[PDB]
């Protein structure tokens, strides 16, 4: 089971196994070559079979291909890329190859490391009744409920607290739901990545999560597989341990992007906008693997960078088709001191129907939005007629509206570090009741700043007498 | 024998070029030594492009490829009804195999010009918006085009669920759709009891392109059975935009010369030769029907996109679902403006035919008018009157989900507002009016709505006119 | 005044037609330049997709 | 297994037989004496990218191996020396005597090898160091239409690096050679060549050179970085690099969106990535990148521009739509800094913060200002200083302003100390209040320096010291 | 050689060891019979196709050639007669006299039309503005001595005429060595210009190099090199030179014509994947050094009025001063139709043109832009709802955009107006007053098509 390199095209390598052996598609092929002279370079490089082209195979190198010489033998590992799984991966940061990139040591040869390429659950294995995932985050559980076992979009990334959210999420779930999280950086900005690591070190949540980094500096192959690698680690705790896990994929766009890049070197015919003709299908076999089987479930938060704020590009288009809800982080709400900075209007959810939450959540939810729309449109007038005239109703709205969009903030567990406030996990039930009443106006006498950064509706009370009210 | 099998040259991306098979028919099933099936598409001089239907990893070079001598046919029978199977007919619902005697080939010619009879017999969608403004008769083809998360699926579902008393044996073809959804959907059917008449053919977004490609035709096949019997079928191809795409992939892989937007030259032939297979068989043939509901997912709502355009021109009209309407909390998200049903009106029953004629009007003007309210601070003219029942009709056109409406008590509410028997009631109370005006009838007009059934007419006009007051004159406010 | 105002509303009723009418022509002038740019674009996209195939 | 034979020679590219031992990206040598890089290792030949004149090459010529991956001279000898991408000096000051030699393509610092950038890179241009702040080890793409002030901004920035320890590296990819001169000239006038290198691949040079220019520069930069010094690399016009690399790739008949290679993204990705802030475990070194992109019509949705943007941490977009009002055309609207605010010192942070709000409304209240007074209330108020602040963000060419006094004017208006004065007298006010800071009072003009943070005089001092010059100014 | 493949302008001549790049192959053949035609052609080696074969680019019609003919390697690129003999003569692409006056001496120096661009040590830096007598240019986009001027304009915008007015306003009074190479431009122009050169009195001091629309691609491919080598002589062998290249576009254009047949992968728009570099190797060569100075003005055609087209686009980063012509302004009647907000120059510095000239410069542009933005309102609501302040800006702007019109001496025969060269001090001043509002009373039309501002007042009263 030994072949030799025939062609090297950039990240693409063409191995040739003389007869009969032929490493099955998706199998990982090692190349370990020690420099045999002063005119060569050490090589430790792993490949993944793509296609059989005459007892010839083509491959996509996960790492650089520089220093490769036609004829170096390639070694079929007999299996595709396989990465470690279990409590072993928790707090550990690996790379595409499931090799720890941290300084905390290395994975034993005892460790079970499953493959990165597997088919999604069988039709008879999925969840029947759609069940919501409580995040204890007011904004979410109310206006944009996460479907436990779905794919949530996270738009906007720059100074919005995006990280707290991701972090806080990892925290809440693993706290009230007892599950792991797996952060997967897929080809976007080493710089941001290094920071998130430190923040999850500080937040102490990295104890509860396994990380993988495929960053924007790796070759097509890596970027293209990282999502799978970090994925496989997540599936473990579902299938094996029955847990509801959370798989974060920062910039899943790089996945389908890196895809087309190679597709050209493989030889696939260009498709709509140069994108690999396989596009939709690649994205499917990736996404369909994320759902809630009989036993556990995996819910994913993906961050999508659209190609120049254009929502018709094949890449985003294809992704949205798997999205079950969208969480928008606006650079506006933060300024106003409303954390989380989730836009209460833009964030939508599929599970926001009375069929899936019943009326009281829905009725309340859609209401809390409407009242917010009024306070929005009126903004123009406010800046024209002052607060003097608005039909003396529009005021009542602007009253409740503020209390409401203010009460949409919260005490974040991962904010205790710089604030000291302990933090809160307000359930959907408690959350619905709070806005219910705030909507009935039974709070209209408590100063704005009372609902601002708190818990359940009671915490606004104590925050209040703390103001001095009877 | 020596020819009738071949050996795999190249493998990857669901495609296999094999040697041999000198006798494979273009469109013949070919089995791989590994058990995985496939299909011959490119019959060239030195080789044959195959599209692997199933896992293509368990396939390497040199693997044998042995013919079948069958053109891609599929199970057909009275036992699929209630079962969830893939485009191959292979049950995935995990309850036993499908025991059927007969079979029919996927590829089949459509009923001949003569073979059909102009559609007259309707399809009751149970959706006020549809079977009033954009009516659909059996044997017709109504393309429901719209951007993701507009309700396209919802419609098809509630439609099916509306097929219990009607005689309709329903078939829901899921292409590219998340197997997740298709399950939660096949279930909500389970609960409403749609499975007693409803067939489900799925190929999810995890399944290989060739299955997606085959799913629609595999669907019509199973339908065609009940049609050529004289029974009535309704096929929902959910998302041809994806299937048509899956073909592009598959066809591009066989390195077929790509056309505009990469789609193959026959991409149009693809859908055309598919949709036509739904029609109304002439009485000479048992007067059967197969009605087709093609979905087209739209990006940004660009109706000018290549695929969405083809199918638009193919169908008999379409139903365009606004992206914004849907959020503003207007369900269904229908756009009465662009939504049109060409076969329309022969599909509607007299009892609708009348109270529907004016419905388009009131809604028409309101569409061309209510761009102006905020500037209407000066609200002027009688243009206020057009809006009047206009904003009210919209309320009546808003329907619940999972709650179909029988024509009987439907024509009555589409009557009320169009006669003014609604107009004295503010929009706030329009929805929660028609709600008990139904019950008020299910008890006290239960006689009136009957004449509506057995005659499909209201020549009624007099009684109801007074009989409608019997209600408003007891309602709350 | 009454005759002044009568004019005002009128003069405005019209000035708000001239704009509407004119604005409507701005469409024609753009509809045209949109189609043209709709064309050259769908032509460049295709030329790109083929020219990238002949390269194989 | 070592030697090779040319089978095609044209357009700076050649395919040759033999060389069964070459490594992907290995530097080879032709008969006539010029080099070339091997990119494709094809079964039956080799794609060689001729690194110099392709005239002196014919079919059959011997292309002899080297067994060296591309690499370039890097040393403290390059400071103020205009050398090409290969290191060869073009300035005529003689050869560059270098000891160490750094490989072109080199792995960027790992996810464990970095640190959050806290060290601001003072550009000296108010509008940028206030609004879109840049930090050390950052990547700030400055993209804009032909001649919007791209080249002039980077230059001024470099010129403002006298005080700070910054080794500037200016590359001109495809740029006009004559132009790169007046640039490297205008640099000596202000004594910037004392810290600053120059990599010129002129538009006349072969594409593969332009292509290799950027990687050639970072290498030189990564030198001081990994060593503990701070570097600044200006990639002037990455667009032309891509325009080049396309050629390079299309010559090699690489299957071609917009004719650019599928990998055309990876081209800039694996580059700008090599700029970062090395963790204090590595000597706290950094390389800041100031990439350029030439937009046609200002179409930011173009292929290349989206690519370079999806990469850099923030970008500064320069309209000309403006420098024909607010000069150094800096579109406060689109321009972002990801790192930003973590860059600015406590002196900037507290004042520069509301500077955003004031500017915000003005960009947003301005569909309103017509109504004017009719009755607009408290919103012509937020407007007032709004229309003033823009004047503040206005700066004159080749006039870098130090941070110290800079945070003082960006202070005065943000508290009202500039409002008692008309919008059309603000520019003068800067000139003015600053000299009289340089003389009148002096204590707060470098505290902001020493601590580089915080009150700059508790409150009362600054606040009242601002009463000093206001009260002494003119009409 | 032996030609075994003839593709249009691209010929494949087969050659052991002979393998002649950039060299000129002449095919000298005589009609052996009545089924053939005499062939005198010169091919330029392009690339080495291997198997001892070379792909060549013809310099004339390749009609009549046959497979198996005999090709001779002159053993050197296209050499052109250069020297003090080139003055007052018209050469070909090859350096052949087409003026029907004698031929060139065998002793005469023949340079190759392919040279490497001057090194970093050579090219100059120094700045000197140059007066053209054109109000727009001098004010908004001034030219530089030894600097590169582009003229961008679409079809029938006035490129040609603008050049003529330059040669008129400058070439005549410089004292310099003039080199005028029309590339791919009109055939009529050649005769219009050649026979006006005789009238005026410079056909001594000017070098005439032609190829026009009727010549195949290969031709236009090098006519820009041939003419460059001419000017390169007087610069590197002896003085300052004015290089007038008419439509450098036709060079790149012809380029794409061959790029296909070379078997090249088409780039954006179907242009040659080398378009950029091919222009880089022919530009920097047109530059001034420490030896001699070259002030060049090139006509740049804009295909379909698209400044985003690779040809002129890529050209922009090659000039120290530009003048971008707009069709709009042309139909307005504003001539030259020169974009007052697009045209630029590196000269606009206070550190170059002086403060007074600078501030006015931007002041004009400022108020022209402010008018530009207002235009959508005007086009929708008329001027009625504009402020009493924006209106003023509408008047000034217009009258300034009109005063930017000029009388070109090379006009008259049409319109009938004589012409004018407006001094720089007088342009600077003229606009001042207008921006300063001494003229806010005079009607627009008064300022249309004039010289020095005084004339406007004159043509003003003439109105009534
Ligand atoms: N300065 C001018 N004054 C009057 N008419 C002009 C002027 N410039 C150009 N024209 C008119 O515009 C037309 C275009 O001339 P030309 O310079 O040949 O355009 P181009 O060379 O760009 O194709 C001519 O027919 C001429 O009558």
């Amino acid at each position: 089971t030994r072949g030799r390199v025939i062609q090297v095209m950039g990240p693409v390598v063409d191995v040739k196994f003389e007869n009969g052996h032929l490493p099955a598609i998706y199998n990982a092929l090692k190349i370990q070559h020690k420099a045999r002279n002063e005119n060569e370079v050490d090589i430790d490089l792993t490949l993944e079979v793509a296609l059989h082209l005459d007892d010839t195979v083509r491959t996509i190198a996960m790492a650089s291909t520089d220093g490769l010489i036609r004829g170096m033998e390639v070694i079929d590992t007999g299996a595709p890329i396989s990465v470690p799984v279990g409590e072993v991966t928790l707090g550990r940061v690996f790379n595409v190859l499931g090799e720890p990139i941290d300084l905390e040591g290395d994975i034993p040869a005892d460790a079970r490391r499953d493959p990165i390429h597997r088919p999604a659950p069988k039709f008879e294995e999925l969840a029947t009744e759609v069940e919501i995932l409580e995040t204890g985050i007011k904004v979410v559980d109310l206006l944009a409920p996460y479907i436990k076992g779905g794919k949530i979009g996270l738009f906007g990334g720059a100074g919005v607290g995006k990280t707290v959210l991701i972090q806080e999420l990892i925290h809440n779930i693993a706290q009230e739901h007892g599950g792991i999280s797996v952060f997967a950086g897929v080809g976007e900005r080493t710089r941001e990545g290094n920071d998130l690591y430190h923040e999850m070190k500080d937040s102490g949540v990295i104890s509860k999560t396994a990380m993988v980094f495929g960053q924007m500096n790796e070759p097509p192959g890596a970027r293209m597989r990282v999502a799978l690698t970090g994925l496989t680690m997540a599936e473990y705790f579902r299938d094996e341990q029955g847990q509801d896990v959370l798989l974060f994929i920062d910039n899943i766009f790089r996945f389908t992007q890196a895809g087309s890049e190679v597709s050209a070197l493989l030889g696939r015919m260009p498709s709509a906008v140069g994108y690999q003709p396989t596009l939709a299908t690649e994205m499917g076999q990736l996404q369909e693997r994320i759902t809630s089987t009989a036993k556990g479930s995996i819910t994913s938060i993906q961050a999508i960078y659209v190609p120049a704020d254009d929502y018709t590009d094949p890449a985003p288009a294809t992704t949205f088709s798997h999205l079950d809800a969208t969480t928008n982080l606006e650079r506006k709400l933060a300024e106003m001191g409303i954390y989380p900075a989730v836009d209460p209007l833009a964030s939508t959810s599929r599970a926001l129907a009375p069929e899936i939450v019943g009326e009281e959540h829905y009725q309340v939810a859609r209401k809390v939005q409407q009242t917010l729309q009024r306070y929005k449109e009126l903004q123009d007038i406010i800046a024209i007629l002052g607060m003097d005239e608005l039909s003396d109703e529009d005021k009542l709205v602007v009253h409740r509206a503020r209390r409401i969009q203010f009460f949409l903030s919260q005490n974040f567990h991962v904010a205790e570090q710089f604030t000291g406030q302990p933090g809160s996990y307000v359930p959907v039930k408690e959350t619905v009741r709070g806005f219910k009443e705030i909507l009935e106006g039974k709070y209209d006498h408590l100063p704005e700043d009372a609902f601002r950064l708190v818990g359940r509706i009671e915490e606004v009370v104590e925050k209040a007498k703390a103001m001095g009210v009877e | 024998q020596v020819s009738d099998v071949g050996t795999v040259i190249q493998v990857g991306d669901g495609i296999a070029r094999a040697h041999g098979l000198d006798n494979v028919m273009s469109g013949e099933l070919v089995e791989f030594a590994n058990g995985v099936m496939g299909m011959a598409l490119n019959l060239e001089e030195n080789n044959v492009g195959i599209v692997i239907l199933g896992p293509y990893t368990g396939i390497k070079e040199g693997d044998e490829v042995r013919r079948t001598g069958r053109i891609m046919e599929v199970p057909v029978g009275e036992a699929l009804i209630g079962r969830v199977v893939n485009p191959l007919g292979q049950p995935v619902d995990g309850l036993g195999p499908v025991e059927t005697t007969e079979t029919r080939p996927i590829e089949s010619p459509a009923p001949g010009v003569m073979d059909r009879r102009s559609v007259h017999e309707p399809l009751q969608t149970g959706i006020k918006a549809i079977d009033a403004l954009v009516p659909i008769g059996r044997g017709q083809r109504e393309l429901i085009i719209g951007d993701r998360q507009t309700g396209k699926t919802s419609v098809a579902i509630d439609t099916i669920i509306n097929q219990k008393d009607q005689n309709m044996i329903s078939i829901y073809v899921a292409i590219g759709q998340k197997e997740s959804t298709v399950r939660t959907v096949v279930e909500t059917l389970r609960k409403h009891g749609a499975l007693d008449y409803t067939i489900v053919v799925t190929a999810s977004a995890s399944q290989p392109a060739p299955l997606l490609f085959l799913a629609p035709y595999a669907g019509v096949a199973m339908g065609e059975y009940f049609m050529y019997k004289g029974k009535h079928v309704l096929v929902v191809y959910d998302d041809l935009s994806k299937q048509a795409a899956a073909y592009r992939e598959l066809s591009l892989l066989l390195r077929r010369p790509p056309g505009r937007e990469a789609y193959p030259g026959d991409i149009f032939y693809l859908h055309s030769r598919l949709l036509e297979r739904a029609a109304k068989l002439s009485d000479a043939k048992g007067g059967g029907s197969l009605t087709a509901l093609p979905f087209v997912e739209t990006q940004a709502g660009d109706i000018s996109a290549y695929i969405p355009t083809n199918v638009i021109s193919i169908t008999d009209g379409q139903i365009f679902l606004q992206s914004d309407l849907f959020f503003s909390g207007v369900r269904p998200a229908i756009n009465a403006g662009l939504s049109v049903s060409r076969v329309g009106g022969a599909a509607q029953i007299k009892a609708m035919k009348k109270v529907a004629g004016t419905l388009r009007l009131d809604l028409a003007a309101y569409r061309e008018l209510e761009a102006f309210a905020q500037f209407g601070s000066d609200l002027d003219k009688a243009t206020q009157a057009k809006l009047a029942r206009g904003a009210r009709t919209v309320e009546v056109l808003k329907q619940d989900l999972h709650q179909p409406i029988p024509v009987e008590k439907q024509v009555l509410i589409i009557y009320a507002l169009t006669r003014g028997f609604l107009d004295d009631i503010p929009v706030e109370d329009v929805r929660r009016f028609e709600k008990e005006f139904y019950l008020f009838l299910d008890q006290n007009g239960q006689h009136l709505l009957e004449h509506i059934r057995t005659t499909k007419d209201l020549p009624d006009d007099l009684n109801k006119a007074i009989e409608a007051f019997k209600k408003t004159f007891v309602v709350s406010q | 005044l009454l005759d002044a105002k009568a004019s005002e509303h009128a003069a405005r009723m019209t000035a708000m037609k001239n704009a509407t009418d004119n604005a409507n022509e701005l469409i024609r002038t753009l509809t045209l330049s949109y189609n043209r740019a709709r064309q050259a674009a769908i032509t460049q996209e295709i030329t790109e997709i083929v020219a990238g195939a002949n390269a194989l």
